[PDB]
DNA sequence: CATCAAGCCTTCCTTCAGGTGTTGCTCCAGAAAGGGTGT
DNA sequence: ACACCCTTTCATTATTAT
């Protein structure tokens, strides 16, 4: 249905690659072996095709949040905030399996090669949230695309196309953040400090002397894991302008009216990780629906037809649809 | 041969969906209610047929003209 | 006929490919067995010749979409724009075998074979649709020839030929995407969360310590019910990089001419090779040179009047009976 | 909830960066080789997105503390003033690895990778201080998510939304600020100086005979001399405190770590007072609730709070810091 | 109202922390043959 | 009454490179 939304990130964001990553003191990014190295997480980032200078276009990187983590991030948008609400409030209820369903996709992993009804997999992408998630034992089509969260920067040009040369960011667009991760007990300093530990003084000193024999066994490996930890992460800088593009093939209008309901929802969620760090918060300052701008300030304001026929529809919601699309033939 | 030969997989799958949604309409007229990809108008089938990229030679007793024309078409 | 289509992909492209691949936690493809290999599902890659730094041509992994997928897609989406909305607008329904015909190819109206006269085969093969691919039981030979997606990179300027040393992207095209699926049991974290499921927390308790003897089960395993935490990759085709596809009918009329254009023209909503989840495969259209003519605006098909007028009287001239009789008799 | 502490640091903050950097006798950091070149420890830097010419976006570095340093400096005000006297108030003692687990995130910096069962979550998402900060060795998530401190500052302008456009400052907001330590046996003076240390005037001199001795060539000496850029000292910095569905006893908890915050310090050079910082408001989802004894309003978290402190005990803190 | 000094020195970093767990895929790519039943 | 459809049903090996 083309849902093309702009967010801005007001605190750094941290989807986490996967890798072993190391850097320096100094802020080099995976150094050569032999010098001190700390571990380093750094945040996602894609390969683009990107004009660099004129007509010399490469693959550079471009951190990202992952199109999987969005999607998963607005289903659970609109399950906690529409799906379950509307189906607390009346007394439908779901499995484990349905709960896990709704939510994983799958109930389970092993999933039965027998495929689905016709008749069930017309009901199923007519729902409102299954036809958006089609997971299930028997792997439905949902009609749901996310991408992936791109920072509006010159390195997407290719991929914005127009619209887009200004509030464009360019240059570096990372940050590399340290965390120390220290040792609580070296923070002990008085009587009156440790009387909640169990034996005061002599715990204390016992984890100390643990600590001595713990360092000077790693003082002669290097010629049981300890509470510090010195490390870093690369998170993408905050106040980035990014753009997220839910599309949607030949939806019901209670489909994209949920998806409405899960990005006017989107307030005081958390985009992909580091909670403790507040990671992930955003504003919504767009949001445009087959190219009409329908965000403003206090909410939507406009598409008002997907709004009464998810409201129609969530107030027809019920278990039986999630029951029998959790409901595994084999099983 | 100028290349080493590697295997196209390519596959045969009546789109389910689709299928699905044109039922519900009933611009597909078909009273079964499940598919089956073992066999039938929705067999998802799987095949596998070999590659080469090489140089072609052919030789043969004909008229030079009449084959170049042939094989520039 | 010749039509170049040069799309750009707007999301990465992910065409599956079988085979055992594996990754490391780092980027490292098939690691050798004896350390922590992860299941790694690449895209569509096939080895091509290639002269670029040296006269003699060597074998390059290329990324492509195959052409198989790309006619596929093609089929789809004039049946999705064109074809079906026509014959729903018209009241036509189609049967088994016309729509496996149609929509697939299929032979399954009539699995034995169906023998078509010469004069029946022109016939059919002068149809907008039923030309371009053929198929059905008759296995009739398409028009139409749907070439692979091929990336505009120095891997595949044997493909290419010239013309094509501008906007030619260079290295790897591809990344590892890694994906997860997490356990929503695990994540589940007060009584209004769970309040929702039958049992609650005693239900929530029971999948906790199944998980956790699977777990156990796993690990006396190791020195066959698979949990939901997975975690995996998937190797893409990078975005914002710049494909041509070439679109060739043997000796058509002007209304499949047409019918391929009206293709192009409504086939920026469709995607390529799915990764449907993830919205792979979007792109926008770029250029279409009609025989080295240049067509693409900005806004559909501008000129090429005489093949939109020939598919138009060729689309309120169509009907399923067209279908029906090639799929069956 | 959204809790907005709006601060004021009356010190100059100092949050070390990692980083060799070096400065000058001028202000020129990070020199080309050559130049006589103090090592320099600078604040923690955060690149943040602002409009440079009003119609272009670039990364300029913003001073900042960490939402770890703030974090766990709002778990330490939270847990020493409340939660410990609570527990030696009822008798309540934890063990060493529970203590670790309270001001830490566990007590080993190895973590169990097994999942806690869903009674043991909700016990402790329940509870106060475990469901504002999880961790633990199957690594439970808190409720709390605490950001960095930023000032508010033109280049802060995309990060804050609204509510500051008046009261913005603008230009650097960092100093360069020079130390040095003398080694004390060079400034003895008199006989009678050294009448306090074992071996006399002559066991001073061969001190001053080794720096004669380091004087012309690893032990090093006490004569040092090297800088540290702070954060200018009267800056107001915005300080988001969010929460992740909570109980009111959490909130609770949170509004007394910030009703008695004054006596603490933003992390970073104890010894030249750097961390001292005054309260200017606290916004509770955009309400006003800060005065000038501390936090009036959030009446019924301060009740669900005080009734959370009376039953606090050792054992859900065992529980919670117990390995499987 | 003009020079006349119009710096000298020496400091010019110190210690650890320098990850931990887990994921480590799922399934299907048959097509009679024997029963129904629906036009 | 025959084409369309929904369930059994039966066959045998075997290692793996990148």
């Amino acid at each position: 249905m083309q849902i093309e939304v702009t967010v801005r990130n007001i605190t750094p964001i941290f989807s986490a690659a996967p890798g072993s990553n190391y850097i320096t003191i100094d802020g080099t990014i995976n150094p050569p072996p032999g010098v001190s190295r700390f571990p380093l997480v750094r945040t996602r980032m894609m390969y683009v095709a990107a004009d660099v200078g004129d007509g010399v276009i490469k693959s550079v990187p471009l951190q990202i949040v992952p199109g999987n983590t969005m999607r998963s991030l607005l289903r659970r948008t609109m399950l906690k905030h529409v799906i379950e609400p509307a189906l607390v409030e009346k007394g439908n209820k779901l499995s484990i399996g349905a709960y896990a369903t709704a939510y994983s996709g799958n109930a389970t992993g092993n999933p039965d090669g027998v495929p689905s009804s016709f008749d069930e997999i017309a009901t199923m992408r007519a729902h409102p949230f299954i036809g958006l998630f089609g997971g299930g034992p028997r792997m439905l089509e949902g009609r749901l695309m996310v991408d992936s969260l791109y920072p509006i920067h010159t390195n997407a040009e290719r991929i914005l196309g127009a619209g887009y040369e200004n509030e464009m960011m360019s240059g570096p667009i990372t940050q590399v953040v340290w965390a120390r991760r220290m040792d609580p007990i070296l923070n002990l300093g008085s009587s009156e400090d440790v009387e909640v530990i169990n034996g005061g003084a002599v715990a204390a000193n016992g984890w100390i002397q643990d600590l001595l024999a713990n360092s000077k066994a790693a003082a002669s490996k290097k010629k049981g894991r300890g509470l510090k930890a010195f490390n870093a992460h690369e998170v993408v800088i905050p106040g980035l302008k990014w753009v997220w593009r839910i599309s949607l093939d030949r939806p019901t209008d209670a489909q994209v009216g949920l998806v409405l309901l899960a990005l006017n929802k989107m307030t005081n969620e958390r985009i992909a990780g580091g909670h403790s760090k507040d990671y992930g918060r955003f504003v919504i300052d767009g949001v445009s629906l087959n190219g009409e701008q329908v965000w403003s300030q206090s909410g939507i304001t406009g598409g008002e037809q997907y709004f009464d026929a998810v409201a129609e529809a969530i107030d027809g919601l019920s278990s039986k649809e999630f029951e029998q699309f959790a409901q595994s033939a084999k099983e | 041969r100028q290349l080493p030969n590697q295997m196209w997989m390519q596959t045969g799958r009546l789109s389910i969906v689709e299928a699905a949604r044109h039922r519900q309409s009933g611009y597909l007229q078909l009273r079964a209610g499940k598919p089956n990809p073992a066999g039938g108008p929705f067999k998802t089938s799987i095949y596998h047929r070999p590659i080469v990229q090489a140089e072609l030679t052919a030789f043969c007793v004909g008229d030079q003209q009449g084959i170049e024309a042939l094989l520039s078409e």
